């Protein structure tokens, strides 16, 4: 909006801004290790203590 | 894959009424519907001054002073020719709604600029009759 | 409209001359000069910054 | 850098941007508010200016 | 020189006014950015105290 | 500029977005903006 | 279309200034902008024509072509209203100008810087401490006579015949006009362009017409020929010694008429008003901008 | 070879031939100095013509014109009222 003025000035006829905002896209990566030695026994079933 | 449009937004332009602020405590207001036909306005003051036994009346006149303010909104010839016509297809109705929203927003902007210029003229005429503090500390 | 710009006026002499019975109301100023035969030629002004 | 036979008193003006305070008493000024009438100034060839 | 708010975003975003390194015995010029966090007012206002 | 001038259901919020805006946008705080003054301040045709 | 410019005075106005301005209602006034409301500075021709001794008429012309034009209809205290003159509309312009030039039926009006004095066409506004002067509006032939009298006094200034040049003569009355001494660089630039035009005229002018008028002065006497006093000029003698050829004459006239249109447009300074149906009983004329 | 220039002005035709003579003041003596106008028809330094009016406020917003390969700068006068006129010679 503007202000109507008494003095003769160059009137800003209904200014309107259209701005945009791009997103910031960034990924996070952890690298968790897991040994296969305590993984191959995860498939079978125990029968001895 | 897709591009996402995370919502559009705009400011809701709040209309600021002259009495909705406390500047109107300074000024008593009257809707006078014919100020274009008011060429002049004056006020007589008969101030009766008493005396002290160990007679004057100071007739003073104050005159009003008009203040013409006007901005200039601008509307294209597109959203008037499409405004006066009648829409038929739903895309033309979605266009006609945008056109009438443009025109109504421009007109509401115009009266909003007038009701802001009113506060500007009030704030200016309250400066034009305002001597500074270091003078009226002694003069009063 | 309220944020107005009051402008004052400042003034200062440059290169004046004291009368001949000179003196000093100080202690910790010693100038390597004959004191009865010195006069200024420049004036030092502190800036805005 | 010798002294000339005359002195000068340098006058200058310094502008200070202040933050004023305006007071005004109650009912100091009676004012009449007119009517916001709308008009048409110019029919420029693509936009009309109200 | 160009812009003022974009100077502020240039100051804040990546901040390469060629700063020196840290935690070395003698300062080199840092090449890998945004690993050590720096802040360079001297690369903004070009003075020295 | 990546700004789309299309008409939109513009959601109206109440925050004072235009707090020292024109002197900000003329100096280019925003990465890509568009100023529409006068006859271009309308909704675009579909 | 609404053409109404209200000019709010920043102060009041006394009754004598009101009664002086109220006599000048209907007279043409220029404006600074073309907007809705305006302040009083920039109104009138007074910002370029200061309260000095030295005028400059061509700078007032360059002002007048630059600014817009309006007619004064309502003047009140603290505010006076004006009606703009935009091309495309048709206006009623009354003849309220004190040096009374009688207007032609459907002729052409022409605005003008005040040639008959500062104090003659002005209003003194001590209340707003400025001065509003009124540009003269006179018909186009008398305007051309005034303009050429000003330029002729500008060129004859290094020669001297004064009152034979410094006073316009109309059928209603003959009038004196204010004669300055130097128009500065702008009037001299106008004279420079007109000097280019005149010198290129005396380059490309034909010779058969001189051969006509040399024998014609010797043949006939006319009111077009009495000013030579029956003495052919010596340049006619020392140019007419050559022969006559129609092909180079048609080549010369194809640049003569090409340059005379631009020379005619070298006198269109100041905007021009095209009038119609001027009644001599009500002193108004239905006129529009040309 | 001749040139086709375009001039935007907020003044009158009486002003525009004077200020265009002043603008072309080096070019006339350039063309005179390299080539003497040996005949009578080479005196004309072209002509001008009013193409019409437009608003002095939002006039002449700069833009670009893209072909398939390149792009040149081009002015964009908006809301033009076209009104041609006859040729007024410059000299």
């Amino acid at each position: 909006p503007t202000i109507a003025h008494g003095d003769g000035r160059r009137p800003s006829k209904q200014r309107t801004f259209i701005v945009v905002k791009n997103c910031h896209k960034h990924h996070i990566s952890t690298e968790m290790e897991l040994s296969m030695l305590d993984l191959e026994i995860l498939h079978s079933i125990p029968e001895t203590p | 894959k897709f591009e996402v449009l995370l919502g559009v937004y705009t400011n809701a332009i709040q209309y600021v009424r002259f009495l909705e602020t406390a500047l109107a405590v300074s000024c008593v207001n009257t809707e006078f519907k014919d100020l274009s036909r008011m060429t002049d306005g004056k006020i007589q003051f008969r101030i009766s001054v008493p005396t002290i036994a160990h007679q004057r009346t100071f007739i003073v006149v104050k005159n009003c002073h008009k203040h013409h303010i006007s901005t200039e909104m601008e509307l294209s010839m597109l959203d008037l020719e499409i405004l006066h016509s009648i829409p038929e297809t739903p895309v033309e109705y979605a266009e006609y709604v945008g056109a009438v929203k443009t025109v109504a927003s421009a007109l509401q902007f115009g009266v909003d600029a007038l009701e802001r210029g009113l506060i500007n003229t009030v704030l200016s005429v309250k400066l034009r009759h305002a001597p500074p503090m270091f003078i009226l500390q002694t003069l009063a | 409209p309220l944020n107005r710009r009051m402008q004052y006026s400042y003034y200062f002499p440059v290169g004046l001359f004291m009368p001949n019975p000179k003196y000093t109301t100080s202690a910790a100023i010693k100038m390597l000069d004959n004191p009865t035969q010195q006069l200024p030629v420049e004036a030092w002004i502190v800036n805005k910054n | 850098k010798i002294h000339p036979g005359v002195a000068m008193t340098v006058v200058r003006t310094d502008e200070i941007l202040s933050e004023n305070i305006l007071f005004s008493s109650r009912a100091s000024t009676s004012m009449f508010i007119g009517t916001p009438n709308v008009s048409r100034r110019e029919a420029r060839v693509d936009a009309v200016t109200f | 020189n160009r812009g003022l708010y974009n100077m502020v975003n240039e100051y804040s975003q990546r901040l390469g006014g060629h700063p020196a390194t840290s935690n070395t015995e003698v300062q080199f010029v840092v090449i890998a950015g945004t690993d050590v966090f720096l802040e360079q007012p001297c690369s903004f206002l070009q003075e020295a105290f | 500029e990546g700004v789309e001038n299309r008409p939109f259901p513009y959601l109206t919020v109440d925050a004072d977005l235009l707090s020292n805006l024109r002197q900000s946008a003329a100096e280019g705080l925003f990465h890509s903006f568009d100023l529409l003054v006068g006859k271009d301040a309308r909704e675009a045709g579909i | 279309m609404d053409l109404k410019v209200v000019v709010s005075l920043s102060s009041r106005l006394y009754t004598d200034e009101i009664a002086k301005m109220q006599q000048r209602i209907g007279c043409i006034l220029p404006l600074a902008s073309t907007h809705g409301t305006q302040n009083v500075q920039g109104l009138g021709l007074g910002q370029v024509y200061s309260l000095e001794t030295v005028p400059d008429y061509v700078s007032m012309y360059n002002y007048l072509s630059d600014c817009t034009l309006a007619v004064l209809d309502e003047v009140s205290v603290d505010s006076l209203i004006l009606t703009k003159i935009v091309p495309g509309q048709t206006y009623a312009i009354k003849n309220k100008y004190q040096p009374f030039f009688q207007w032609h039926g459907t002729g052409s009006l022409s605005v003008m810087p005040p040639v008959f004095g500062r104090e003659h066409a002005t209003v003194k506004l001590e209340s707003n401490d400025v001065d509003i002067v009124f540009p003269m509006v006179l018909p186009t032939p008398i305007a051309e006579e005034v303009l050429q009298k000003i330029l002729l006094f500008n060129v004859y200034s290094r020669v001297v015949v004064h009152m034979h040049l410094g006073s316009v003569s109309y059928l209603g009355h003959h009038y004196e006009l204010a004669l300055p001494e130097v128009p500065g660089p702008l009037g001299l630039a106008l004279l420079d362009n007109l000097s280019l035009y005149f010198c290129i005229m005396v380059t490309l002018l034909p010779r058969a017409s001189m051969r006509l008028v040399r024998g014609l002065i010797r043949h006939e006497h006319h009111d077009l020929l009495n000013l030579f006093q029956e003495m052919v000029p010596d340049e006619i003698a020392r140019i007419d010694l050559d022969d006559l050829s129609v092909a180079d004459d048609l080549s010369r006239m194809r640049v003569m008429m090409t340059y005379l249109q631009s020379l005619a447009s070298l006198f269109n300074l100041g905007p021009r008003l095209a009038t119609a149906a001027y009644s001599q009983e009500t002193l108004t004329a239905t006129c529009w901008l040309r | 070879g001749p040139r086709f220039t375009f001039f935007q002005s907020s003044r009158g035709h009486c002003q525009i031939m004077n200020i265009l003579r002043i603008y072309y003041s080096p070019s006339i003596m350039h063309r005179y100095a390299v080539v003497q106008p040996l005949h009578i028809e080479e005196l004309t330094f072209g002509a001008v013509a009013c193409l019409g009016t437009f608003s002095a406020t939002d006039g002449w917003r700069r833009s670009a014109f893209n072909y398939r390969g390149s792009s040149l700068p081009v002015v964009e006068i908006d809301s033009f009222y076209s009104n041609v006129s006859d040729w007024e010679v410059i000299l």
